[PDB]
């Protein structure tokens, strides 16, 4: 809910536009597009071009990093610089049995061997790199390192802002929808934005255009509805901008059911990353049962997935599930019992590790601490309960729902090239247009590491790019000043419809941004898979979904907003409203139930090898509003064996 | 959420800019521009961060926890310095827990992007080398994978 | 969430007193209540008593029945007046039946011999019944007669107010704590409240108390959590206000685990009842599946209850939760076949029985009516679909949780007596204290008409106690101020803490009465079998709400006010609290699901007749802080065989 | 929830009592000295009643359906008389419904709670007559119930 406390509205023919003009723009300035901009500003040397990020907050603290993180969640280690060295081989095996079986394994080894660079130079640039007595990176499990990362994005905010310089840098500008060349329907020409700090309209004119725009949270109601439904896990700051402006352009979306759902501490949704595999935590229900062993017995009819090690994550996540199904909760992690086991009765040893558990939260989910300390919970003494948080759409992390992307010349096969116009690293089928980072999906597991570095890839194939095609895309002014009246209808619908009530929020001709939302939130949640259903659905529920989603569709013609920030929080809901729609149709496409622990199909139960071992791809054609679906299959790419 | 103190805060009126409305990710912090004194517009939407609590030079910002699931009485206070930050957990029941942890091993605004990198080449921009590889990655060479026979 | 647009702030020792001094104090004047000052008023003259009546709202439409109802859900028909004709017996088995065994069939045969009068008496005063062109009451089930209701609550308000005189009724004052005797520990002597329209402290000096005032909603989340909160099923003006100040005095509560959980139409709760009973529509999952049929051999482990006819409404609900759990959702009322099967062809017949099924709605839950218009939904063309809502406590529908009442002398068996220092007619456990409507437990189904006769058996019997015991209790002057200081305390603290935040709803040293509700809301329906896991818990879970409930009644220390609007719902919040604790209580003492359907207890999934077939009455000890139960075996009353 | 319409309310011109402020039956309506128009203060916590929009001399106060669940367009106008009350469903695609039911069959206010009763006695009161028992009940006698054997 939101409650201006004055009005500031703008109609948008008083609101004066701002052209900009630019070789790359990189659309959201979070970890991939931070990393966009400092390789971009490398390369684009070469042709005297320019760059440009737009950041619709401040760089230095935006996105999902917002807190710093606790640790790096890639890192190969090609060389030994930590605890445990690993290859690229195990890497891309381990990614594609954890997405069960469905990676794009040539865009997870072209980012894997590139990642270990990235924190190498994070660390160079003032990254505190948890170490061993030795100087080795401490490892919290097989892939991840440990790191003193409270300032992590202002570190690397400050890298690209550097690299690529304050000038090019436009904040607090929100970006709602891109532009397209004129003289070519699948190629992009630009953006347009509004300023959230003054009236001002942003028109971008560029010849490339990067998606990092992060993914998309809040489409599903949270398991807290109040003031704590700004608690969501992942990043609430990222509504699905990149997925609704690429997927209306006609950029082909992948894997966009692949929701991921976190098993995380209850409520405060803190990390149990570092309490599973550093601190050697165990998870029980109520009666004290380690349920990854008691139902052990149900993985077994997935095979091989089943059988890997580590379980993949929907797999973990699936156990749970039955848990709670078979009511056995509260589910608790026992970290009273893992300090104790770690410290072996050395008291020193003990301040020591609880030092650590207590910095694993503070470097980035300060809420968890902070709800220890309202409920009086003292970790080495009682344990504290765990639960799954509502879906969340994203590509970056364990989900890995995104833009179908291009991939390395080297790498990738003639089975994933068919689609794309322009065979450049990390472009979408949209010519000059890339997506990275949470938007580029089919190659999760990439974290702030992985999408750094695939923002630097995109970022060096967008300059190549522009160099070899001389790309000279023209946008369309009457497009454009469409648009700019798009932009601000809600302000101008809020001032012709207001007197219809003494009530501002309550209009019988218009919805607010938290209106609208409340709604999403509810019809995704009833019918899509959310927390309501234990995340099961159907095709009834889905195609159900597709006619509630289709009311609100029509219902955001007649948003509302009172100010500048609520006429963001208005684009902030189309965006998530099209996320949601293209989330639904593909959920309704795949006929299985390949990742059982995110979402079920309760018609459709069992995965399916013989006929859905493949990439689901989608594409919205604006003018027709249509959507197409067509199957890519997988086809293993690197060396590796179960 | 984040609220701010009244007594601690002065609108950032000796600053060039306003602190909390600048740093937030949600666009959340703004100025009430009678009181001159700043406030959460919309708390349901804060994702309780920190940024603005850390970024207040007159420590004027704190965190009360959602009230959905929070006890009154709890609080997490930091003072962020340059190489590292300390942290206070007060709990309902009265304990007190400190903590210091690093930040960052260089000085602020300290990064020179490309130190030690060769200028790029057209003929370096065809190739799947990213800046300061193959030797960044700790390599001599880069990294090879095998792929599938 | 509230948002007031002005203050309206008291301290106690600013706000003048008024004392009111009467003999028989109703408090709350819904359809109970109202009946109790009818027939009170007959008797009184017998000593000249003054009976008084308070109600929070206005008479005219305060309650349940603000919309009006579209049908008198009790009406037996002892003579032929209706389609249909019935025996006392055969009622008095129903609802032992329905209750899965336990009832107190002395206190349903009580009202069963008394509700036609009653019924009759409505007719008299202008309630139009619907008549077949023989003059019969249209009958919609076996129990119900069908009635143009729109008014029925203002004609209840008019045949009270004519008979108590509106000299004897106080509206807009809020009662929140019963006043005891001085001079006895067990007695009542009166109670305090507030006025909600200016600043008046209440104090009502009286002899008896009648408590009247409807059950307790929002105790749990809602299915809809924005502005749809307030679309609960049962009345949201109900906030368990008796049971808080009934407890607190020392009445002992009874089958207060049992809360009723409503299938209806989905999000707008539009009633069922004449579209199974009169229409005769089918209900079936998103496959075509009328589950009645499908999970009947499901209910054969609950002999004879599951045998009975009608078959058990939480028997019904646990067919629905069957369906719900494989995943068979949608679940539909098929309105559209229902139609076309009873019109037969006859155009004009349609238009008459589609004129039926709109006053089903219009004449008593609009919202469904306004929910299929916002939805397109024509009832003639296209199913609805329905589901349970969340859980709500009260004892006068099909829910029996209230407090342990006495019964009538000829009636009541000794095994039913032991407990009440007076045996009076209604009279809970503190002499000179009754209950009736929804806060009298064990007696169920009475409804409008039997909530209403309910009200004017503990009239008569009050009075009877009056002129027979001849009390004259004294009120503790010391604790009437404490309670005023308390009273207004959530204002004069808002006042006290309100600098320390430039925001007035975020401050640590105070919660506004909405934050404490989201709470309450989120904890009873995560650990006391909510929504949120389809009605089940288990004695870990129910001990974790115990703890979390903790938290919370100790800062309802810290409440804030900010208008008198805002501090009754203070007080509301308190009543809601204590009204869960009591709930969370009960069910963790019953070890058995009696009633699956309304709720399960994992660890005790099964009925258990052989030591379970009783009722659970409980006593909170303000003074200890302690809570005691007890088990009172349930005996048969009336002659009835399966 | 309910909303006022500016254009039609007047305030509750001259006459002695709110008539919405007066009816709700969870204190929402409430008048804004100000603009001396009606609004709801907390529409989350609003039925949809209709007992405002039902005693709105002014038939100033319409019902706009909860967002969470509501598309835009639909609404019920209902026009209560004596006798009856007529009810227009106005659909979201624009399908008009009318309809007209019955709420009384007497005149209001002309209820004579004890009509034809006789007085009550003493001895009565110790009976388990309720007031025109048993006569109103329609039976031959007051109803007798078997007590299990
Ligand atoms: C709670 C949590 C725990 C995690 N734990 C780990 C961990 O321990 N280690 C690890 O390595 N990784 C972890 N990650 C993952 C990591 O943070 C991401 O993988 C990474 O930040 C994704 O980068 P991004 O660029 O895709 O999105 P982000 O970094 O979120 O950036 C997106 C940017 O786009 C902006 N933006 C959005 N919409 C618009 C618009 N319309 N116009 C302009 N700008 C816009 C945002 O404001 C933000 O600046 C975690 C994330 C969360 C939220
Ligand atoms: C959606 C719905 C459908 C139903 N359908 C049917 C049907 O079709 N037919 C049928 O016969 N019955 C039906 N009933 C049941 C019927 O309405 C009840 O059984 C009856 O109203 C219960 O009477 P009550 O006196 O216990 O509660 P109510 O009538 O609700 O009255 C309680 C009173 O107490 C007041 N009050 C509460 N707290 C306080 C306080 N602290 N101080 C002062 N006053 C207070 C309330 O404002 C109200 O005036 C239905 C109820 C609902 C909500
Ligand atoms: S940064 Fe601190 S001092 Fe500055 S405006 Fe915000 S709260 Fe006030
Ligand atoms: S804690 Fe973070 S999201 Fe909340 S106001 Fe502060 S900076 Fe914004
Ligand atoms: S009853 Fe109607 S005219 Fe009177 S104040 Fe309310 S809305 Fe305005
Ligand atoms: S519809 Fe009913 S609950 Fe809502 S404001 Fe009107 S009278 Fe009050």
């Amino acid at each position: 809910v939101y409650y201006p406390k004055k009005y500031e509205l703008y109609k948008a023919d008083e609101v004066p536009t701002e052209v900009v003009e630019t070789d790359i723009l990189i659309i959201g300035g979070g970890f991939s597009g931070c990393g966009a901009a400092y390789e971009a500003a490398y390369w684009a040397k070469l042709g005297g071009l320019k760059v440009t990020l737009v950041e619709k907050a401040a760089v230095e603290r935006s996105g999902a990093v917002a807190q710093g993180l606790s640790a790096i969640n890639t890192y190969i280690d090609l060389t030994g610089r930590s605890e445990r060295q690993n290859t690229l081989e195990d890497y891309v095996r381990y990614v594609t049995l954890d997405m069960m079986g469905l990676a794009r394994e040539d865009l997870v080894a072209d980012y894997a061997r590139h990642v270990d660079g990235t924190v190498h130079l994070f660390e160079k640039w003032g990254l505190p790199i948890w170490k061993t007595p030795d100087g080795k990176y401490v490892r919290e499990g097989q892939w991840q390192i440990m790191i003193h990362g409270e300032s992590y994005k202002p570190i690397i905010a400050e890298a690209a802002k550097m690299a690529v310089g304050e000038e090019n840098i436009y904040e607090r500008v929100f970006i709602f929808e891109l532009l397209k060349d004129k003289n070519d329907p699948n190629a992009v020409a630009g953006a347009v934005g509004f300023s959230v700090r003054e009236p001002k309209f942003y028109v971008f004119k560029a010849k490339a255009v990067i998606l990092a725009t992060g993914g998309a949270t809040l489409l599903f109601r949270p398991r807290s509805t109040g003031e704590a439904a700004g608690r969501t896990w992942y990043a609430i700051f990222d509504t699905g901008s990149g997925y609704y402006m690429g997927l209306k352009a006609g950029a082909m979306l992948t894997q966009f059911e692949h929701r991921f759902i976190p098993f995380r501490f209850k409520d405060g949704y803190g990390p149990v990353g570092a309490w599973f595999l550093f601190f050697k935590c165990k998870a029980k229900n109520a009666y004290g049962e380690e349920y990854i062993k008691t139902r052990a017995a149900e993985l077994e009819k997935y095979k091989p997935y089943g059988a890997a090690q580590p379980i993949p994550t929907p797999l973990r996540n699936h156990q749970v599930m039955l848990e709670i199904m078979d009511g056995n909760q509260p589910i608790y992690m026992h970290t009273e019992e893992a300090l104790a086991e770690l410290a072996g009765g050395d008291k020193k040893k003990l301040k020591h590790i609880y030092e650590e558990a207590f910095e694993d939260f503070l470097d980035m989910t300060v809420s968890q601490a902070l709800l220890w300390a309202c409920q009086n919970i003292d970790p080495q003494e009682q344990p504290s309960e765990a639960a799954p948080a509502e879906p969340y759409i994203m590509g970056s992390h364990s989900g890995e729902a995104g833009f179908w992307v291009c991939g390395p010349e080297d790498l990738m096969p003639e089975e994933y090239a068919k689609l794309f116009p322009l065979k450049y690293n990390r472009m979408t089928t949209v010519k000059g247009l890339f997506a990275i980072g949470d938007c580029a999906g089919a190659n999760p597991h990439k974290f702030s590491s992985g999408s750094f570095t695939e923002g630097r890839i995109a970022a060096k194939a967008a300059v190549r790019f522009i160099l070899e095609q001389k790309p000279n895309p023209e946008i369309d002014d009457a497009v454009v000043e469409e648009l700019k009246k798009k932009a601000y209808a809600p302000m101008e619908r809020f001032m012709q419809y207001k007197d219809l009530s003494t009530a501002d929020d309550v209009n019988p001709e218009y919805i607010l941004p938290w209106q609208g939302l409340v709604r999403l939130q509810k019809i995704m949640d009833e019918y899509a898979a959310g927390i309501a259903t234990i995340y099961k659905t159907n095709e009834k529920m889905l195609q159900r979904a597709l006619e509630l989603l289709a009311f609100l569709k029509e219902d955001l013609e007649k948003l509302a907003a009172r100010d500048l920030h609520e006429l963001m929080r208005a684009w902030e809901l189309v965006h998530r409203v099209w996320t949601a729609e293209a989330h639904v149709r593909h959920m309704l496409f795949r006929k299985e139930t390949r990742w059982p622990g995110y979402y079920y199909r309760t018609d459709y139960p069992e995965l399916n090898d013989e006929e859905w071992k493949c990439f689901v791809c989608s594409k919205y054609d604006a003018e027709k509003d249509e959507w197409t679906f067509e199957k890519v299959p997988y086809v293993q790419v690197i060396e590796w064996s179960f | 959420p984040s609220f701010v103190n009244p007594e601690k805060c002065d609108g950032c009126k000796a600053l060039e800019r306003t602190a909390c409305e600048y740093i937030c990710p949600n666009d959340l912090m703004t100025l009430d521009k009678e009181k001159m004194k700043a406030y959460n517009r919309e708390p349901d939407m804060c994702w309780e961060c920190y940024s603005c609590v850390k970024m207040c030079p007159q420590g004027a910002i704190d965190v009360r926890g959602y009230v959905d699931y929070s006890p009154l009485g709890g609080a997490c206070v930091p003072m962020r310095g340059t190489s590292d930050i300390m942290w206070t957990v007060k709990y309902r029941n009265g304990k007190v827990l400190r903590f210091k942890f690093a930040i960052r091993t260089t000085p602020w605004g300290s990064i020179q992007p490309f130190e030690g990198f060769p200028e790029p080449t057209e003929e370096a921009l065809k190739s799947e080398l990213l800046a300061g590889e193959p030797e960044i990655i700790g390599t001599s060479e880069f990294p090879q994978v095998k792929k599938k026979a």
